């Protein structure tokens, strides 16, 4: 029974196969190796955490749809690399991208097959 | 081992509780709990358990079981607590425990149960047998010189009684039938009969006395006219007298004690006399559920016919309904000879001694077995594999 | 019920049945009983020699030479006399009732019955309380296996009797709910300062024990009795409540875990609940 | 408890976004219908996995798909007794996992417990007041795991105290 | 009216000339080739495994998850059960994942005495008896390992045809996935038994196991 | 299960439905001469008390019916024996309820119609009618020397006891 | 103007010519007709025969034929006979379910996507009177989720889960003949590929072609709406949305679009031709515990009158089990910052 342990389904031919403010917006400038992925997401998560609570809404509100859709992206990002009040700020720029880009921009985060 | 299993049986009554081993149980007390009535500090442990939770002048008594299935689960944990702990004086992780279900009580049950003992009391072992197979084993000690687990068992304790029929260690669930008339229906027949004849009765005791009567005096007739006759023609011989005392008074009342003595237990042949729905003899629930089993099983389960239960206690009970099924069984018979020669079939009724708790004292005797240690849960197990192992329970013992 | 009882309900229960009907001139009924007590005790109840007028009580400590070599037969002759018997093959200690020759009132010999197992002990308790209050120092620790893998030791000094406790958990998280309470006696003398002063060293032993045990799943509790505990007027009761401790503490974290659940039940219940609400 | 209400807000806009689902019949095997993020066997019914932490510790994991969602949680737990009692609160829950229809019996790896929401619950059940029931389980374990705390030390005290005191 | 030992023609003649017919009632299952209108009498094997072992099978497993069935008794309520909850698992590892780490296959099943029971697990696991015989203690290989022979032992010229043109027949085979079981249990076959390895040959093998839709009387329409 | 009666010969005689039964009885009457020392009265309050229990009744020949008939008449007479303080009270306050009118079959007021037959005619009507009264005087006579003790103004709780019990939960003034 | 046919979701709907019957497919295998008498709905007709849930469901309005699809991997051709619907099997040739059905405008074809990742374009050959089909394979890779026929019932849109809306030619010669040239291309034998979208992610929900069929639409899982303009050399616009993904949408005019979704109402979207840029034109649902008509996602829209030309009513059904019906003018009354066109 040892031939029930290849996983077949590797090879079946229908296996789908994929083909301060001014900081802000620079950073989110020509977004993408994890290691790329990371260092890019590293310069935005470095000028979101070097914000003010109070300078938070006036940036987000700066930005373009498409411009918050990165940011919400890079946001989730930061999330899954916790550290100081890193996440506490975070969740304060969460709250701001998410007035401005709604929970669709969330949405978009998850829906994107080629992300940050 | 060098400590002997713990058997506790939890009826919706009674619970009986002692040292797997031993001919009869330690305790036998009341499945009663009596609380205080926000939990805080340590006031969950303020209660009781069995007679001592009965007339708490400060406590309210509860029944965590209710047609012998476990109902509240916070309180029959604690009640648990004492068993263990004050009455059994066992290390509860010492010693591996046996503990009974009634037909019908569900693998969520089982695993409830198991959640308390291993997860509260960290008991080593654990096994939850099915009442109806303690009781064919506990009738081995009777009439009987090759031992089986195939049987119909027939329990009564105070609730509603059960015909169970039980082939090779498991119970046929789908053939179970119950019967509306047991030991609270036949208190209640026997204090109306009172009532109706004797004075001084003291109403607050209206039932203590009954009940008081039922266990001391009644037992199983042959036949109604014939022993009114005897109670009427000698009625020297056979009216007995009852004294007690009155509560708020102490003054000593006595009454006399008739009929009621034969005609309480009747009502599980007529239940008729008190039952204005239902209307089958007992010996007739029996024939039906036994002609509800299979085929090439029935015949057994009239050799081996089983009581269980205080209720099942009465005199000559198991002898009437022999007879009484022999009729039901032969007079069918008689139609498909007439109609037309089958075998006739042997209908065996077996009576011992240990029947109030005869349940427990199969449990003992199993419990008190190597084999009981084979095919208990450990408490490996149930860390390792998760309490669903306490779903299924090996029969065993043959 | 938080101090657990001293006395054993199936030897006192038994005696006073069989008592109550030799009383009242029934005929004797033959009895066989076996049974337990917390800390791997096994006791029996008979008929010797199938003489249903003589009930024997024996109690079976794996542990019993110990507790021997501090008193114990000692004291079991005074407190028992005429009733101890040699003991049944497989016990340490019998009692032998005549049912044909009892006192007038059963009560203290029916109380005394009850109490064997402490009675076995309390040799090793008055033994040290005595070396205190007489002074005498440098005597030699008592080491008592009460269970398989646990001990306990009673040590004599110039104004205090110690008693140390290794115990057991056998579960991981029991320890975690073992060091709350620990933690609590630890304190208890802020509320009575002439209590006897507790002390708990979690994995590793009081400085003061050799071959005693290391582990994760180990603890120590020391037990400071000062005279006021340890002298003749306190003796008896310090001995019942110190000889029951160890298995005091694991009943309350065993009820502790029941209490958790009753809130466990209450709280999976509220949420059921609401999920249920969230149907249309 | 400042950076609570910030936490909780964008877990609940997250589950907003992941439980959108639909009835999904398997690509892969004919006539079944499975949920795509515990079987994974089709990678374009997969969403990206996201996660919202409020701290180093404390953190959900959000993993959607067509017609699924699986929700991680690990529950804040300071001292041992808090870990103890919540490793046994979430043990207590998986075992009754079958009256709670949306549970995980085990948790996803690393977390504390998880839920499987599929498209028959967010049918069955409003969709919004499953999203109101997560964030609102977050909220009660964690006030649960405190009252079990005080339980246990309330109760130590006076049994540390009833036996002192008789001495 | 010819059962195997034809109605395996019978069925086939959906249109077909030359197929495989795996068909699997209560008592039996066969496996009965068929070439251009004609069944080659050698070539059709037996299974001792079908309908009455995988209701039998539920009875043992519905006693482990703790519900007493009588073998006699209640034969006839777990075959309802059966034949309502049951399936074919896909991948075996994955199917059991569900059951061990989630509710999904829980499904509830009322008792003709009124009793509510739950099932879960045992929905895939009764059927894979077909599969794996030696669960049920009955020696051999199992209706896919079994069929994979079956054609691997005819001609060479006609074995193309033949996988291509399996069809299952008789109510034992109407669990739910079996088609797309035993086209990956072939496919696994002929990987290591015939492309002895070569997993970049494994996609030009054209397997076609169909589940006849038009089916409730073929045997006659045939 | 209930007692039936063992009195019905082949050619036993009917009046309506009922059996036409012999009874030992200084009381005038269609009976018919006693045949042999136990009659229908007696098989009455012999078997009542036992009887008295049940709900159910089949009923196999006329003869039960007649029996069926007697026996709830035994509760009424009881229902009067009971307020009484002497035995000679009881043979006199039994003899006023046999003479009294009490509904017969076909009649509204007698349970139990819907099994027994009325009268096919006057001629009928008024044997009938004689019948239940004469068995009503000697059964009340009768059933007077058993509830009574040797010991006056004593009517036996043994057979007051059943008063409030009905037989087939039937009865003659219900 | 809201009704609850059940608490459970309506699966899918289908409406017969007159817009006085309506088929939904009540969460199982069956497919329930019902026609309203006064002002109440009645059950006239229960259609049993699919063996899964049912996906899809279209009304061939002229012929009055009811077509069905389910996850059993049939589809049946419904016909009235008397006062009953008798069902005809039709073998699409898949091993996975069915997920979409559609009647081509001239009633001639029929279009099932599904899990298969291919389509199967039904006809009928009376030759040997029976149905039969041939698949639209190449390039899809996934599960086709919806299906909408061009008014000249060749060209056909189909969004699928590999993240795609295309333009395929489902040219049956034996059905229908040459088609003439459209702004799509000229060459559409079977099977052509004529356009595809060049998105990477969300599942497409839902497609829709205009009224004239020179514009297609469609909704994805990343919540954006898009319109290819043939016109404009298939020039594709894009609108993200700050809500859910939208599930369904139509056309109620040659520039406007309605769509519905998770969000639970319906919204309104414009297409300025000049710019080539999509709008979104507000809520038109405005005021469990919504504020909205639908209580669950709405998963279904469809044109009840007025076409896909000039729309003044249409209907939606969803996961709450409740069937709406929408005027346009009203809408276009409740709100006087509305812009249509
Ligand atoms: N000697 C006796 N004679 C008649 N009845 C008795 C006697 N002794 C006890 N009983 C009755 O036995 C009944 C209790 O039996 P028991 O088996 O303990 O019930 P339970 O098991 O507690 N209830 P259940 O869960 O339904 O079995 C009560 O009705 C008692 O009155
Ligand atoms: N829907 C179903 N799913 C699974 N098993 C089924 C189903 N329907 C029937 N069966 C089983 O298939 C067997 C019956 O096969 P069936 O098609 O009736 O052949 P038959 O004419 O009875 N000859 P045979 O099956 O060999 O007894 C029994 O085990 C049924 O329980
Ligand atoms: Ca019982
Ligand atoms: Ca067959």
């Amino acid at each position: 029974a040892r031939f029930r342990k290849v996983d077949v389904d590797e090879y079946d031919e229908n296996k789908f196969v994929d083909e301060m403010t001014a900081a802000l917006q620079a950073a989110l400038k020509n977004p993408p190796s994890q290691a790329v992925k990371d260092r890019a997401g590293s310069i935005v998560l470095k000028v979101l955490i070097s914000f003010k609570a109070n300078d938070i809404e006036k940036a987000v509100q700066s930005l373009d749809k498409n411009g918050v859709d990165l940011l919400m992206k890079y946001i989730y990002k930061g999330f899954e690399s916790p550290s100081d009040n890193s996440s506490a700020v975070l969740l304060q720029w969460h709250e701001k991208a998410l007035a401005a880009g709604g929970v669709g921009s969330i949405v978009r985060v998850l829906t994107a097959r080629k992300t940050v | 081992g060098r400590l002997p299993a713990c058997v506790v049986d939890c009826g919706t009554g009674y619970t009986k509780l002692g040292y797997a081993g031993n001919t009869e149980p330690q305790f036998i007390i009341p499945s009663c709990i009596a609380i205080k009535e926000v939990m805080k500090g340590v006031d969950d442990l303020d209660f009781f358990i069995g007679d001592e939770a009965i007339e708490k002048p400060t406590y309210a008594t509860k029944w965590p079981i209710r047609h012998g299935i476990v109902e509240d689960w916070d309180l029959m944990e604690r009640f648990m607590e004492q068993v263990i702990f004050k009455y059994l004086r066992a290390e509860p992780e010492d010693h591996y425990f046996l503990l009974t279900e009634p037909p019908l009580n569900t693998p969520e049950n089982r695993e409830y149960t198991a959640e308390i003992m291993f997860e509260s009391f960290n008991v080593p072992g654990l096994y939850i047998a099915v009442q109806a197979v303690l009781a064919l084993a506990a009738s081995w000690t009777s009439q009987v010189g090759e031992r089986t687990l195939t049987g119909t068992v027939i329990d009564s304790g105070d609730g509603v009684t059960h015909v169970i029929p039980v082939a090779e260690g498991y119970v046929i669930g789908s053939c179970i039938k119950h019967i509306p008339i047991a030991g609270r229906d036949i208190t209640y027949f026997i204090q109306q009969l009172l009532r109706d004849r004797e004075v001084g009765i003291p109403p607050e005791q209206s039932l203590e006395t009954a009940k008081a009567v039922k266990e001391r005096y009644s037992y199983v007739c042959p036949d109604l006219v014939k022993e009114f006759n005897k109670y009427d023609t000698d009625g020297s011989k056979w009216i007995k007298q009852y004294t007690g005392i009155n509560a708020i008074s102490k003054k000593e009342f006595s009454i006399d004690v008739g009929y009621e003595r034969f005609l309480g237990p009747e009502i599980f042949f007529h239940p008729e006399f008190a039952n204005p729905d239902f209307t089958q003899p007992i010996s007739e629930v029996v024939d039906e559920v036994i002609q509800n089993c299979p085929i090439d099983v029935r015949r057994p389960l009239y050799k081996n016919i089983v009581l269980s239960g205080g209720s099942t206690m009465f005199r000559d009970f198991g002898r009437r309904l022999q007879r009484d099924l022999k009729r039901t069984v032969d007079a069918r018979l008689k139609l498909s000879e007439e109609l037309s020669k089958p075998k006739p079939i042997d209908v065996q009724v077996i009576t011992h001694h240990m029947q109030r708790y005869a349940v427990w004292f199969g449990g003992s005797m199993l419990a008190s077995t190597p084999e009981f240690y084979q095919v208990c849960h450990t408490k490996k197990d149930y860390e390792e594999i998760g309490p669903s192992i306490c779903r299924h329970n090996p029969v065993f013992g043959v | 019920m938080i101090l657990l009882e001293v006395n054993n309900r199936i030897i006192e229960e038994t005696l006073a049945l069989k008592f109550e009907n030799a009383a009242a001139g029934n005929k004797p009924e033959a009895v066989e009983v076996t049974f337990a007590d917390f800390d791997g005790v096994l006791y029996h109840i008979s008929n010797p020699n199938g003489d249903k007028t003589k009930v024997m009580v024996s109690i079976s400590l794996k542990f019993y030479k110990e507790l021997q070599a501090h008193g114990a037969d000692e004291l079991l002759k005074r407190v028992y006399g005429s009733y101890l018997v040699n003991p049944e093959s497989g016990y340490n200690v019998s009692l032998l009732y005549d049912l044909e020759n009892l006192p007038a009132s059963k009560d203290s010999i029916v109380h005394q019955a009850g109490m064997l197992k402490r009675n076995c002990f309390a040799s090793v308790f008055e033994k040290y309380f005595q070396f205190q209050e007489e002074g005498k120092e440098g005597e030699n620790r008592a080491v008592i296996h009460y269970r398989d893998d646990e001990t306990m030791y009673v040590e004599s000094k110039k104004d205090r009797v110690t008693v140390v406790f290794s115990t057991v958990f056998k579960d991981d998280d029991d320890v975690v709910i073992g060091k709350v309470f620990m933690q609590e006696f630890k304190e208890g003398r802020r509320a009575s300062h002439t209590a006897p002063q507790v002390l708990f060293s979690h994995r590793e032993p009081p400085l003061e024990l050799t071959d005693a045990a290391v582990g994760d799943n180990i603890g120590y509790i020391t037990f400071v009795l000062f005279p006021r505990h340890t002298n003749a007027s306190a003796r008896d009761n310090t001995i019942n409540l110190i000889h029951t401790f160890r298995d005091y503490l694991h009943y309350h974290i065993k009820c502790s875990k029941a209490y958790i659940h009753t809130r466990m039940r209450a709280k999976t219940s509220d949420f059921l609940k609401v999920l249920n609400r969230a149907r249309p | 408890t400042a950076t609570l209400r910030p936490y909780l807000s964008a877990v609940r806009a997250t589950l907003q976004a992941a439980l959108c689902l639909e009835n999904f019949s398997s690509q892969v095997v004919e006539r079944h219908n499975k949920p795509e993020v515990e079987v994974r066997s089709s990678k374009e019914l997969l969403l990206q996995p996201v996660t919202i932490s409020r701290n180093e510790k404390e953190k959900v994991l959000i993993e959607g798909s067509i017609n699924s969602v699986r929700v991680s949680i690990a529950v804040k737990q300071a001292d041992e007794i808090e870990k103890i009692l919540c490793h046994k609160f979430m043990r207590f829950m998986m075992m009754r996992a079958e009256n709670f229809f949306i549970l995980r019996r085990k948790p996803v790896e690393g977390y504390d417990i998880s839920f499987l929401i599929t498209n028959f619950h967010t049918e069955q059940m409003y969709k919004h007041k499953l999203v109101d029931f997560v964030i609102h389980f977050m909220e009660e374990i964690d006030k649960e795991i405190s009252e079990m705390k005080l339980s246990v030390n309330a109760r130590a005290r006076i049994v540390a105290e009833e036996f002192l005191k008789n001495f | 009216t010819e059962p195997p030992m034809i109605q395996a023609v019978l069925t086939l003649y959906q249109g077909l000339l030359t197929g495989v017919v795996v068909d699997s009632g209560d008592g039996v299952t066969h496996i009965c080739p068929v070439y251009e209108g004609f069944s080659l009498p050698h070539l059709t094997r037996r299974l001792d495994i079908a309908g009455r072992d995988i209701t039998r099978y539920l009875i043992k497993l519905l006693l482990l998850r703790g519900y007493a069935f009588n073998h006699s008794a209640d034969f006839e309520t777990v075959r309802m059960i059966k034949e309502k909850l049951c399936y074919v698992g896909y991948n075996i590892e994955q199917e059991q994942k569900l059951a061990l780490e989630t509710t999904v296959l829980v499904e509830s099943y009322t008792l003709p005495d009124g009793r509510i029971i739950k099932v879960g697990g045992e929905r895939f696991e009764a059927p894979e008896a077909l599969f794996q015989p030696h669960l049920i203690n009955v020696e051999g290989v199992g209706v896919a390992e079994l069929l994979f022979n079956t054609i691997q032992a005819a001609d060479i010229d006609t074995r193309s045809e033949f996988y291509k043109h399996i069809v299952l027949s008789g109510g034992s085979t109407m669990y739910p996935g079996l088609p797309s079981r035993l086209e990956r249990e072939l496919k696994q076959l002929y990987l290591e038994r015939v492309l002895k390895g070569d997993v970049e040959k494994l996609s030009k093998f054209k397997i076609r196991i169909e589940d006849p839709p038009r089916r409730k009387h073929m045997v006659f329409l045939g | 299960p209930a007692y039936h009666s063992s009195l019905m010969d082949p050619d036993t005689k009917l009046i309506g439905n009922m059996a036409l039964l012999p009874i030992r009885s200084q009381f005038k009457g269609p009976a018919p001469r006693e045949t042999k020392d136990t009659d229908i009265v007696d098989e009455a309050i012999y078997y009542f008390k036992a009887n008295v229990f049940f709900k159910n009744y089949e009923i196999k020949n006329e003869a039960d019916r007649t029996l069926i008939y007697i026996t709830l008449y035994i509760s009424e007479c009881l229902k009067k024996l009971q307020k009484c303080n002497s035995k000679s009270q009881g043979e006199k306050e039994m003899y006023t309820l046999g003479i009294t009118n009490f509904p017969i079959p076909g009649e509204p007021g007698f349970p139990l119609n819907a099994i027994y037959a009325k009268p096919a005619n006057k001629q009928e009507d008024e044997v009938m009618r004689a019948y239940l009264q004469q068995l009503r005087q000697e059964t009340g006579l009768r059933l007077c020397e058993k509830v009574f003790d040797p010991q006056n103004d004593k009517p036996s709780k043994w057979w007051t006891c059943f008063v409030k019990r009905q037989f087939m939960n039937k009865s003659l003034s219900g | 103007a809201y009704h609850s046919f059940l608490v459970e979701p309506i699966s899918c709907h289908a409406w017969n010519k007159d817009r006085t019957q309506i088929a939904i497919c009540p969460n199982n295998h069956e497919v329930h007709i019902y026609e309203k008498s006064g002002n109440k709905w009645v059950q006239v007709h229960e259609l049993k025969e699919h063996n899964g849930q049912v996906t899809g469901v279209d009304w061939a309005p002229d012929s009055n034929r009811i077509v069905t699809c389910g996850t059993d991997r049939n589809a049946y051709v419904w016909t009235l006979k008397g006062r009953t619907w008798k069902p005809t099997l039709v073998i699409l040739r898949i091993n996975r379910a069915a997920r979409c059905v559609r009647w081509a405008p001239n009633e001639k074809k029929f279009a099932v996507g599904s899990g298969s990742r291919v389509i199967s374009i039904c006809y009928f050959e009376q030759e040997n009177d029976w149905w039969v089909c041939k698949h639209i394979k190449k390039p899809i890779r996934s599960t086709v989720l919806s299906l909408d026929w061009h008014p000249n019932s060749v060209l056909l849109a189909a969004g699928s889960c590999d993240f795609k809306c295309r333009i395929f030619s489902a040219y049956i010669k034996e059905v229908e003949e040459r088609p003439a040239p459209t702004p799509w291309g000229s060459k559409m034998p079977f099977g052509e590929l004529m356009f595809e979208s060049s998105s990477s992610c969300g599942w497409v929900h839902g497609v829709c072609f205009s009224a004239n069929g020179s514009r297609v639409a469609w909704v994805s899982h990343d919540s954006t709406v898009c319109l290819a303009d043939a016109d404009k050399k298939m020039a594709v616009a894009t609108l993200a949305s700050e809500t859910l993904p939208l599930l369904a949408v139509t056309f109620i005019t040659e520039s406007s679009l309605v769509a519905a979704g998770h969000d639970c109402f319906p919204v309104l979207f414009t297409y300025d031709s000049a710019a080539g840029k999509l709008s979104f034109g507000g809520r038109l649902d405005v005021p469990a515990g919504l504020d909205s008509l639908h209580k669950n996602s709405v998963s279904q829209i469809s044109v009840l009158s007025g076409g896909k030309a000039k729309c003044s009513q249409f209907c939606t059904t969803g996961m709450d089990g409740g069937m709406s019906i929408w005027d346009v003018r009203s809408l276009e009354s409740a709100l006087k910052d509305l812009k249509i066109v």
